[PDB]
């Protein structure tokens, strides 16, 4: 199952390269030509506008791995 | 399927996601599909 991006905290989160995917329990973002999930991470996409323009966005949550 | 179709098995993609593909293969984001997707596609429709 496939979204174009995520709702994180008000704004739109883009896969930086692949798409994003739900496996039936949680999303991560693989590339095209060859599953292999990766955690969805700030480094793994490219935020950009808010919520309301993107057609299927879905509320997923986007990791940060700055927090100790 | 969309460009998935000449390389093995045929994949199902939703249209408006093999278009963002499509444009990020032009060095377009794909962020300019989803957000101006209503004008692309009324242009497209122009078109033909
Ligand atoms: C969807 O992805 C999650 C996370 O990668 C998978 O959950 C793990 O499954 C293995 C194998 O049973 C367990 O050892 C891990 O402890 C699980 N991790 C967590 C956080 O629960 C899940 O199995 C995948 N589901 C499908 C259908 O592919
Ligand atoms: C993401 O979550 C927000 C809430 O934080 C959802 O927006 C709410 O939708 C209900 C109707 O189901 C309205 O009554 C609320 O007023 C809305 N709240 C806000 C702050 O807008 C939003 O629909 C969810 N998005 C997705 C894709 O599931
Ligand atoms: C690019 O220019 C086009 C027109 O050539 C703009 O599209 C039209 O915008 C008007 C409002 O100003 C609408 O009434 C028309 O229906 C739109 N038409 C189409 C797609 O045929 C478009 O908004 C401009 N885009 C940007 C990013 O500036
Ligand atoms: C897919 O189509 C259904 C109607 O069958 C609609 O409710 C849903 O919002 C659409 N999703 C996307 C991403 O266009």
């Amino acid at each position: 199952t496939t979204a174009p991006a995520i709702c994180h905290e008000g704004k739109a989160y883009f896969p930086r390269e692949g798409v994003f995917v739900f496996n039936g329990t949680s999303w991560f973002i693989t590339q095209r030509n060859f599953f292999s999930p990766q955690i969805i991470t700030t480094d793994n996409t490219f935020v950009s506008g808010n919520c309301d323009v993107v057609i299927g966005i879905i509320n997923n949550t986007v990791y940060d791995p700055l927090q100790p | 399927a969309g460009w998935t179709f000449g390389a093995g098995a045929a994949l199902q993609i939703p249209f408006a996601m093999q278009m963002a593909y499509r444009f990020n293969g032009i060095g377009v984001t794909q962020n300019v599909l989803y957000e101006n997707q209503k004008q692309i596609a009324n242009q497209f429709n122009k078109a033909i």
